């Protein structure tokens, strides 16, 4: 429960030209989206192991 | 919200001016017809007078009109249509300007056409005025769409 | 001008779009006109254009 949510969205589309902009769209999500499974993956594999060994 | 009415009446602003304009191009079941939100407009007893028409935005909300430009395929259609070897289109608002011209220039065919059309677009807040002035190769505005404030793709259906 | 110092130069001008042609026959004596800026990458060529506007 410690994440919140709301309202965005993440569509974007442009023309031929100005494809800098493009560019820096696509880096800006992936490093996202690299942080956040990099972070996700951490937090269960150490709490798997924590809980197991208070049991 | 999207309220859609009429900044200009058909019957009325246009007493010296043929409205009826049609075009193969955008055909409609076999007869050819034109968009529902423009107003083409051509000469009438072969003279083309500049023509001043202007709007307040009475309302309380944000007005979207689209105008357009024509660009004849060559001179001679120009001054067949027209009557005029030159011409210009000019808007004016509280904080918007510009001077179209109909650059007339032989193109290749797309779409079994020669000529081509510019749309533009502008927002008027409450309280602004627009100003159309053109002395030729205008299609006017018609209707408006007073909206007040995403956008996906699927080929899903709906239930 | 030539800039004969060390330091940028950050320098301001503009153009005057009369409002009817009778204060452009009358302030200039001219009926067209052209204002043209020339440096080392800069350069363009504005027109003053006449045309009735809101007040």
């Amino acid at each position: 429960e410690k994440m919140n949510t709301q309202f965005t969205a993440v569509g974007k589309e442009f023309n031929k030209l100005e494809r800098r902009m493009e560019n820096l769209n696509k880096k800006v999500d992936d490093g996202f989206l690299d942080i956040w499974t990099y972070n996700a993956e951490l937090l269960v594999l150490l709490e798997n192991e924590r809980t197991l060994d208070f049991h | 919200s999207f309220e859609r009415f009429e900044i200009f009446p058909k019957e009325s602003s246009w007493p010296n001016h043929t409205v009826t304009g049609v075009s193969a191009s955008c055909s409609h079941n076999g007869k050819s017809s034109f968009y529902r939100n423009l107003l083409w407009l051509t000469g009438k007893n072969g003279l083309y007078p500049n023509l001043s028409k202007s709007y307040v935005n009475n309302k309380e909300k944000e007005v979207l009109v689209l105008w357009g430009v024509h660009h004849p395929p060559n001179i001679g259609n120009q001054r067949a249509l027209y009557h005029t070897e030159n011409a210009y289109v000019s808007v004016v608002s509280s904080h918007y300007s510009r001077r179209f011209t109909p650059e007339i220039a032989k193109r290749p065919k797309v779409r079994d056409q020669e000529g081509r059309i510019n749309y533009y677009w502008t927002l008027l807040e409450p309280g602004d005025t627009i100003i159309f002035e053109a002395n030729g190769n205008l299609i006017a505005p018609w209707y408006a769409f007073a909206l007040s404030r995403g956008i996906i793709t699927s080929n899903a259906p709906m239930d």
